[PDB]
């Protein structure tokens, strides 16, 4: 789209509708009359659209009102409202701007944020943009956290996220334009290879494709309109709905092998009786003629009687001549039908060996953009985040991932090396405790009115736990904990000092022996301009490979890559890099699936900030100390960057509202 | 509203695979054998009638008599009378055998033949004994 519906769009709000957000801080507009409603509507998509058209300095109040025309800069506190929202919860001036009012004089109210990943940098920067004391715990010696770059001379490679889902409506559009990033896009030609070291034809490349894309439809319509959603009480999966479709499919090849065999028989069985019809026809017409002739042997004249015999026996073998004649121009109809249905014989199977082997690896790619084996997956709700997908062509960062927490990062109050230990949040404050990391001995704690917790899933999921809670955190947040999904995949980096696969070709796949190593090294990324080939490794097969040795499996991959290029066009790597996702204590896992069993409303609660106890018995309802971000936090973006970073806007919103006040609502 | 086509779905073929655990593997060997059964009972009447049509050898050609191809005429020759009164014995109503034959007189004079004679061939009692039969 293009105008100020553009802004609106690409900032991810309808524009023309008051979002429910909107709804609750202008509830004077949102109830009254249909005019104000779109003049709100209206200051609303015009700002947004000021700051998108140029984000890389911040858009105060007044450029606001001043770049506004009639009726619309009429009304200055609607404006003022609008632009305070809009600042307030990061729909504007987020992200890394000049600052054309320099920061506050005396900081106010102190918040100290668990984690420098993406969320955890985002919210800090818009906290302190907020005038705030914040202050990032961190248990690494490197920010970003799950957006990992590896660097070594010229080499390059993220083992952390790298695509960009499309740059439509994507907030990290916004960044990218704030950030020197590197965005080529993904050029989205396959081709696989099967355990030979041949390509698999277009034939086959296609046929399968199609068929596991068809699977996948009718899984949701197992799911939506049958309502195949529990089994034996337990939830379905994916992967078991999954097969219970390829079943009823190989079943219904056989259904119809057999009412075609069966369409034979019932044929060549009136052929059966036919034919003895017939035979008992050549045996009464064998006899008949014998007597004829006998008849005939009577040398005239003879008598009448002796006559009618010869003139009947005459018309009683041209009747059986004329019947039997009939009933082999009916022998002469079923004798073809017979090949005729011998010549449409329906399919001999569903699929082959080399077919549900190709379609393994279709599932494997599930199995990567999942990060999870099929089988855990929801059926009515793992696709759920689907509907709000950002329109473009997905992307690559070139000069690494990297490069946009280091962004973030700068002017923030990063202390590395500190994990932390024990998260205490009471009536009138917190304390966090952490150690250092080096030296586990030393200890450090923490005063702060709030605690934001971008904690990853993993680390949430620990028992026993990475961190304790004090007090404990509520059965409705650790029960949100348990069900909901963490998953793992993991990435090799193999650099080279050549090119030796098709340069144009930014991707090729390798097909696996089994069903159960659909995932082990099951496809390849030249993403970069170096020589450098990077390969995933997802599935039930990604937990296991972290098992075995760095060498083992650069071997695994040499191996797989001498098939497909050549035993000798494939030299050693010089620099090898084996990810450990699901090892790595800060983060036990990649990202969050829909685990069968969680809906996408656990993500809700995954957020829903704490409220302790009163101190002295009997005291006002607290202000709530403990905050919750994260990839995992956020229903409608799961398992992204661009997720995580709009959690962090979302939660440094929250609390600015809590302790800061929200004046933008009278 | 309705499975991607060429996907075969049906409420009650769902419940079938899913009622326990190798439900599954059960529906496809009591397929997979019926198969083997019909295929069977086809190599088996595939035979039965490789002989039959042996037995028709020669087909019905070493027995058949030529076209007499007599014109058909008008008069009631006192032989084809003869010929007629018998035909009626041993065939009744059936008015086209009469016809074949007496040879040289159409179905409808045939009518005339059953009507005018009648008494005096007493094609009432003939016909009723045809019928003892």
């Amino acid at each position: 789209p293009s105008g100020v519906e553009g802004a609106a769009f690409q900032s991810r709000l309808p524009h023309d509708r008051m979002t429910s957000q909107e709804a609750a801080c202008f509830p004077d507009i949102i109830s009254g009359p249909q005019q104000t409603q779109k003049v709100f509507l209206f200051i609303r998509n015009r700002t947004l659209q000021l700051w998108l058209d140029n984000p890389k300095i911040q858009l105060t109040f007044e450029a606001t009102l001043q770049q506004l025309e009639a009726p619309y800069n009429s009304d200055t506190v609607l404006v003022h409202r609008v632009h305070s929202y809009l600042e307030r919860h990061g729909l504007i001036n987020f992200g890394i701007y000049k600052r054309i009012k320099p920061l506050p004089t005396k900081k106010t109210g102190k918040v100290i944020i668990i984690g420098s990943g993406v969320s955890g940098l985002a919210a800090a920067r818009q906290l302190q943009s907020f005038g705030m004391d914040v202050t990032l715990l961190e248990a690494r010696d490197r920010v970003g956290g799950r957006v990992a770059t590896f660097r070594k001379g010229n080499y390059v490679a993220d083992l952390g996220a790298m695509v960009v889902t499309g740059l439509g409506g994507n907030p990290m559009a916004v960044v990218s334009k704030q950030v020197n990033m590197e965005l080529a896009k993904i050029k989205q030609k396959c081709p696989l290879y099967e355990a030979n070291g041949q390509a698999v034809p277009k034939e086959k490349d296609e046929m399968v494709e199609q068929e596991f894309n068809r699977l996948l439809e009718a899984t949701s319509y197992l799911s939506h309109q049958l309502d195949f959603n529990v089994l034996n009480n337990k939830p379905v999966s994916l992967g078991q709905a999954l097969e219970v479709v390829i079943q009823l499919q190989e079943k219904h090849v056989k259904d119809e092998q057999i009412e075609h065999w069966k369409k034979i028989v019932k044929t060549q069985e009136e052929l059966k009786e036919l034919l003895n019809k017939m035979v008992n026809l050549k045996e009464k017409i064998k006899e008949l003629h014998q007597q004829y002739k006998e008849a005939s042997e009577v040398k005239p004249p003879r008598d009448i009687t002796a006559e009618f015999l010869v003139k009947s026996k005459h018309r009683d073998l041209t009747a059986l001549c004329k019947e039997y004649d009939e009933l082999a121009e009916t022998q002469g109809k079923l004798e073809e039908k017979l090949q005729e249905l011998e010549a449409n014989p329906p399919s001999d199977v569903y699929l082959s060996s080399r077919d549900r082997q190709i379609l393994d690896w279709h599932f494997a790619n599930l199995e990567f953009a999942n990060a999870t084996p099929l089988s855990t997956l929801s059926l009515k709700h793992w696709d759920q985040d689907d509907d709000f997908e950002f329109t473009g062509s997905h992307l690559t960062v070139r000069n690494g991932y990297s490069c946009v927490p280091v962004a973030l990062a700068e002017g923030l109050d990063i202390k590395l090396n500190t994990a932390v230990r024990q998260v205490r949040y009471t009536a009138s404050g917190c304390e966090v405790i952490a150690v250092n990391t080096r030296s586990t001995s030393q200890t450090f704690i923490y005063k702060c009115d709030a605690v934001l917790c971008t904690l990853p899933l993993g680390v949430l999921k620990q028992q026993p736990p990475a961190v304790q809670f004090v007090p404990p955190l509520p059965e409705w947040k650790t029960s949100a904990v348990q069900r909901m999904g963490f998953g793992n995949l993991n990435k090799v980096v193999l650099c080279f000092d050549r090119v030796f696969w098709d340069p144009s070709v930014n991707l090729f796949g390798h097909v696996g022996s089994t069903t159960a190593s659909r995932g082990e090294l099951f496809l390849f990324w030249n993403l970069y301009k170096a020589p450098i080939l990077l390969a995933l490794v997802a599935g039930e097969a990604a937990g296991i490979m972290e098992n075995i040795s760095d060498d083992v499996i650069v071997g695994r991959c040499l191996a797989i890559l001498k098939g497909i290029f050549g035993s000798s066009a494939v030299p050693q790597p010089k620099e090898t890099v084996v990810s450990r996702w699901r090892a790595d204590p800060w983060a036990r896992g990649s990202y969050s699936y829909v685990a069968a069993g969680s809906s996408g409303n656990d993500y809700d609660l995954m957020a829903q900030p704490i409220t302790p106890g009163p101190s002295i018995p009997g005291a006002p309802q607290p202000i709530p100390r403990l905050f919750f971000a994260g990839e995992h936090t956020i229903r409608n973006y799961p398992a992204t960057v661009h997720g995580a970073l709009l959690s962090g806007l979302r939660e440094a919103g929250r609390i600015a509202d809590q302790f800061l006040g929200a004046m933008y609502t009278l | 509203r309705k499975p991607p086509k060429g996907m075969f779905l049906s409420q009650e073929d769902v419940e079938a695979v899913s009622a326990n655990a190798t439900a599954a593997t059960t529906v496809l060997r009591q397929l997979d054998m019926e198969l083997v059964s019909v295929k069977r009972q086809i190599q088996n009447i595939k035979q039965t009638n490789s002989a039959l049509k042996e037995k028709l050898d020669g087909g019905i050609e070493p027995y058949r008599l030529p076209e007499v191809i007599q014109k058909c005429n008008a008069r009631w020759t006192t032989e084809e009378q003869l010929l007629a009164v018998q035909a009626i014995r041993k065939y009744g109503r059936d008015f086209q055998a009469i016809s074949d034959v007496i040879g040289n007189k159409s179905v409808v004079q045939v009518k005339n033949f059953f009507v005018n004679y009648r008494r005096r061939f007493n094609i009432d009692e003939v016909l009723q004994e045809w019928e003892a039969e």
